[PDB]
C-alpha cells in the first residue's frame, strides 16, 4: 500500500527519526 | 496535516522526514 | 400450464397471493411483486412460483422490502414485453430496501424482447449485477436508452470486492479449523471484521443467497470474527458439528465507508469441507442465537468510524511539520 | 495548604524523559498535559520518577504511545480533578495506546468536571471494571473503554472496598491491588470527605484534609483565591480561566506582554463581566488606559477569519475554537461522527454566530437531531460558495430531524443554492420551509426527493377511522377518505396492524421491519373518485387471519408522489386499539 495509516504511521515513522525526534514548537 | 498526506495519499520518505525535526 | 391474469396485473404481497400461481409455467400478464414482510418466505415463494418460465407482460419490484434475491424465479428465462409500463419498461424495480442479488448470471439466462429497464433507488444492489442484466437480457443488442440510477444503486453495498483465499483447512469428526489469508484495505482500520458463514450442504451448488432470500430468517449460521494484529493468518474453529457431513463455507469482509462514499472489501469463494466419521430437513432453522441487526450493524460501523476519526485527530495534532 | 507549587502553562513532553523535570513544581496546569511519544524508555526509568505535587489539570491529560510506563500510581498519585475547560476532541482524560501500562492507579481522580474519559488500545491494562465512573463523572454515558486486556476475561480484578450494588451485582471498587475507590456517602456528593466520613467544606471538590475548613481542602469546585476555596470572587479582583481569581495588575501585565508583538499565538487581554478574557465579545472594545470592554457606537461584531477560509467542526474542541465569534468570515463544515449526543455544547459554543460569509456544510454527522445549536444564525452571504455554487450544503446525516424551529427563527441566503441528500430522518417539510424562508427566487436547488425523509413520519394532515366491525377472526375497517389537492399524487394507503396485549405501543417511526415485533403492512389502492362529496368513496379493508380474544393496534398512513411542487405531504391517522371477539 505505502499508506502509512493508523498506528503504522507511528511505528513506521519512528524508524525514520528514531534518535532525532519528532518535531514540535 | 500528516494524515492528510501520508494516509490518504502516499508520502515520499523525504516529505515524511519533514516531521522529524 | 398457462395462467391468465384477470385485469392484467397481479400484485403479490404475501405467500397466499402467490398460491394462485402454483404449477404455472407461462404467466400471461404482468406481475408487480410488492412484498413488505412475511414468514419463511423464500421456500414458499419458490414452491408457489419457482416454476414460472415466461411472463408475457412486464415485471415490477415496486417497494418490495422482504425479499433479498429474485432467485426464487428459477426457470424465469423470458419476458415477452407485450404489456409495458409507462416509459416502455419490461422490468422495473424501485425502493427495494433489501434486494441484494438480482440473479446468479453465471447459471441463469434471461431474454427480454422489448422494453427498457429501470433501477432507481435500490440500496443494496450493485451496478455490476445491473450491467450483467443489461448484457445478458438482450438490451445491448437492440440498443435501448436504459435509465439506471447511477448514484442510488449500490448504497452501502460493497461492489469492488477482491478475493480472499483460504490457506489452512484442518478437519476432524466434529470440528473444522480454517485460516484464510490476512486482508487489509488501503486503510487498515476500515476492516471491522470477517463474517464466517457456514451451512451443512449435501450438494455443491450452494450459492450465497440460496436459502435465506428474506428478512427475518436465514439459512446460514454466521460467526463474526475480529481482525488480527497487522503476519498473522486469521481463522475460526467451527465447533458444534456432525460427523461425516459436507459443509459449505465462505468468509466475507465488512469495512467502513470513506469520506467520499467509497467502499472496499473481499469475499472468499464457497469451499466445501467434509468432516470425519466415527461410531423439511433442508436446513436447521438457525435461532439458537438469532443473528445481528442491520441497525446494530450501522451502530458498530459508526463506532468503528469514530475510533478511526479520533486516531486521525490525534495524529493530526501531534506531528508538526518543519517550517 | 492547597497549591504550594506553581501554576504552569501547558506542557508537551516528547522524545525524551528530560522535559518532565519541568513538572517538579506544578500543582495546577493552566493548560494541557501531553506526555507522549517516548519510545526508548524502560520501567527502570519510570521508577524513581514521581509527581506528587500535581493536583489538578484545567484542560486535559493525554498519554500517547509510551513504552515502559506500567502504572500511573507513581506519576500521578494525587491527580484529583480534571476540569476540562479545553477538551481534546470531546475528551478530558485520554489514555491511548500505552503499551506496558498495567493498572491506572489514578486513585485520587475523584471528579472530572467537563468532558469524559477515553482509554483504549492498552494491550495489557486491567483494573478497569472496579473504578465506579458514575461517582467520578457528572455524565458517564460517553466514556470509552475498548480494546484492552480487560476486553478479555483474563486480567485479574482481585482487591480487598465499598462493594457497590449500584449495578445489579456486587462489585468491590478498587484502583489497584492496594487502593480501593474512595466512595463518599450519598449526602456529601462532591463537596468532600474524610476517612472518618466527617464531611468538609461545601465549597471544595474531591479530597480534603480538615473537615469544614475553606483552606485545608484539596481542590476548589468554584474558585481559588489566596489559598482558599471561594464561591464567587468579589470584584476588586477578576475571574480568570474559569478556575481562579486574580488582580488587575496581572491582566494588564499580560496585556503588556502580548501588547509587544513577540508572537502570534497570544492575545491582548481585556475585561468583560469581571472576567479577564483574551479579547472583547461582540459589540465591545477596550478603553486603552482602562482595558475594560465598553460598548461601541452601534454594532462592532467580533469577526473571526478562518484559516484558508474553511474550518471543519468535529468535536467540542473544534467547536469551542469558535466560542464568542459572531461573524464567520469563511465557511464552516460540521462533521460530528459517532458519540451519544453533544449538541448541548454545540449550542453553548456555536450558539451566538450571526453571520457566515461562506457556505455552511453539514456532512457525515450522526448524533445530531437538530441544528438548533445554531441559535442565532440569520445570514449566509454566499460570498465563497462550495463548488457547484452552494451556500448551504447538507449530506449524509442519519439522525437529523429538524433544521430550525421555523415558527421562531429567521434565516437568509444572499446568494447560492441548497443541497439536501441522504437525510432520512429530516422531513421534506423542514427543507421546503427552509427554501421558503431563506429567500430562495427559484434558484434550482438540488433537494433529492427520494433520499430525504425516508425514515421519519412526515405527514402533517391526519386521518380518522369511521366504521369498525370486529369478529372472532376478521375485522372490517373504514376510514374517512383522503384526497390530495391533485388526486394524481395519491399512490395508495398503508394500513398497519400488529398484535398488542397492552396499549403502550409507540407510534411508527419510518424504519421498516418484518421479524417478530413488526407492523404487518397492507398496501391499499385508492378508491374510485366518484365526483360526489357523499358517495360510496369511503375506503376500508377486511383483516382475515387474526386470532380471537386478542387486541390489535391498528392505524393507516397514505402514500403519495412527491414533486418539485411543495405539496402532497399525505395524511396520517392515529393508533387505535381493537379487541376481537372471543369464541369456544
Ligand atoms: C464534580 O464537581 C462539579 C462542581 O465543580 C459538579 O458539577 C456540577 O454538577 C451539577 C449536577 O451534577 C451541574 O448541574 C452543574 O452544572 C455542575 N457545575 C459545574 C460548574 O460544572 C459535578 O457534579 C461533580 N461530579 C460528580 C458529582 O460526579
Ligand atoms: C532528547 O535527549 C537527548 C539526550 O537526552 C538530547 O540530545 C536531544 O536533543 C533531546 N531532544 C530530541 C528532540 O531528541
Ligand atoms: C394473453 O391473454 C390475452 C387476453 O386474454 C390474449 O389476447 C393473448 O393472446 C394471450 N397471450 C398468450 C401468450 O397466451
Ligand atoms: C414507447 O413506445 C412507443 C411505441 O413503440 C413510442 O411511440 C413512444 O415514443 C415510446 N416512449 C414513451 C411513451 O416514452
Ligand atoms: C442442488 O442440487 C440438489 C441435487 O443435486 C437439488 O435437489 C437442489 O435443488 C439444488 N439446488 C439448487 C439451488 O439448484
Ligand atoms: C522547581 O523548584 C525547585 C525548588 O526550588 C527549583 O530548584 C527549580 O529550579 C524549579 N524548577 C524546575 C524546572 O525544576
Ligand atoms: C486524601 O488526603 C489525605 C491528606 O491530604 C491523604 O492522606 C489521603 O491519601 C487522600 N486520599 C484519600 C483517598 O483519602
Ligand atoms: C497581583 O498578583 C500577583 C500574584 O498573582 C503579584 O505578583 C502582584 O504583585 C499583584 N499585584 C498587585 C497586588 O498590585
Ligand atoms: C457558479 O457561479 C459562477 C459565478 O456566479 C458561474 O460563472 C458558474 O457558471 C456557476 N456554475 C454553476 C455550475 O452554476
Ligand atoms: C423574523 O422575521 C420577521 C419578519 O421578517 C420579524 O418580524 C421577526 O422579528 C423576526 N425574528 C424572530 C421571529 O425572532
Amino acid at each position: 500500500n505505502q499508506h502509512l495509516c493508523g498506528s503504522h504511521l507511528v511505528e513506521a515513522l519512528y524508524l525514520v527519526c528514531g534518535e532525532r525526534g519528532f518535531f514540535y514548537t | 496535516g500528516i494524515v492528510e498526506q501520508c494516509c490518504t495519499s502516499i508520502c515520499s520518505l523525504y516529505q515524511l522526514e519533514n516531521y522529524c525535526n | 400450464k398457462v395462467c391468465h391474469l384477470l385485469e392484467g396485473e397481479k400484485t403479490i404481497d404475501s405467500v397466499t397471493s402467490a398460491q394462485e400461481l402454483r404449477g404455472c409455467t407461462v404467466i400471461n400478464g404482468s406481475l408487480i411483486i410488492n412484498i413488505r414482510g412475511g414468514n419463511n418466505l423464500a421456500a414458499e415463494l419458490e414452491a408457489n412460483l419457482g416454476l414460472i418460465e415466461e411472463i408475457s407482460g412486464y415485471l415490477k419490484i415496486r417497494r418490495s422490502y422482504a425479499l433479498v434475491s429474485l432467485s426464487f424465479f428459477r426457470k424465469l428465462r423470458l419476458i415477452r414485453g407485450e404489456t409495458l409500463e409507462i416509459g416502455n419498461y419490461s422490468f422495473y424495480a424501485l425502493d427495494n430496501q433489501n434486494l441484494r442479488q438480482l440473479w446468479d448470471w453465471s447459471k441463469h439466462n434471461l431474454t427480454t424482447t422489448q422494453g427498457k429497464l429501470f433501477f432507481h433507488y435500490n440500496p443494496k444492489l450493485c451496478l455490476s449485477e445491473i450491467h450483467k442484466m443489461e448484457e445478458v437480457s438482450g438490451t445491448k443488442g437492440r440498443q435501448e436508452r436504459n435509465d439506471i440510477a447511477l448514484k442510488t444503486n449500490g448504497d452501502k453495498a460493497s461492489c469492488e470486492n477482491e478475493l480472499l483465499k483460504f490457506s489452512y483447512i484442518r478437519t476432524s469428526f466434529d470440528k473444522i479449523l480454517l485460516r484464510w489469508e490476512p486482508y487489509w484495505p488501503p486503510d487498515f482500520r476500515d476492516l471491522l471484521g470477517f463474517m464466517l458463514f457456514y451451512k451443512e450442504a449435501p450438494y455443491q451448488n450452494v450459492t450465497e443467497f440460496d436459502g435465506q432470500d428474506a428478512c427475518g430468517s436465514n439459512s446460514w449460521t454466521v460467526v463474526d470474527i475480529d481482525p488480527p494484529l497487522r503476519q498473522n493468518h486469521p481463522g475460526w474453529l467451527m465447533r458444534g458439528l456432525k460427523p461425516w457431513t459436507q459443509y459449505a463455507i465462505f468468509v466475507k469482509t465488512l469495512v467502513t465507508f470513506s469520506d467520499e462514499r467509497r467502499t472496499y472489501g473481499a469475499k472468499s469463494d464457497i469451499i466445501y469441507v467434509q468432516t470425519d466419521a466415527t461410531n423439511y430437513e433442508d436446513s436447521a432453522g438457525e435461532c439458537c442465537s438469532c443473528p445481528k441487526t442491520d441497525s446494530q450493524i450501522l451502530k458498530e460501523l459508526e463506532e468503528s468510524s469514530f475510533r478511526k476519526t479520533f486516531e486521525d485527530y490525534l495524529h493530526n495534532v501531534v506531528f508538526v511539520p518543519r517550517p
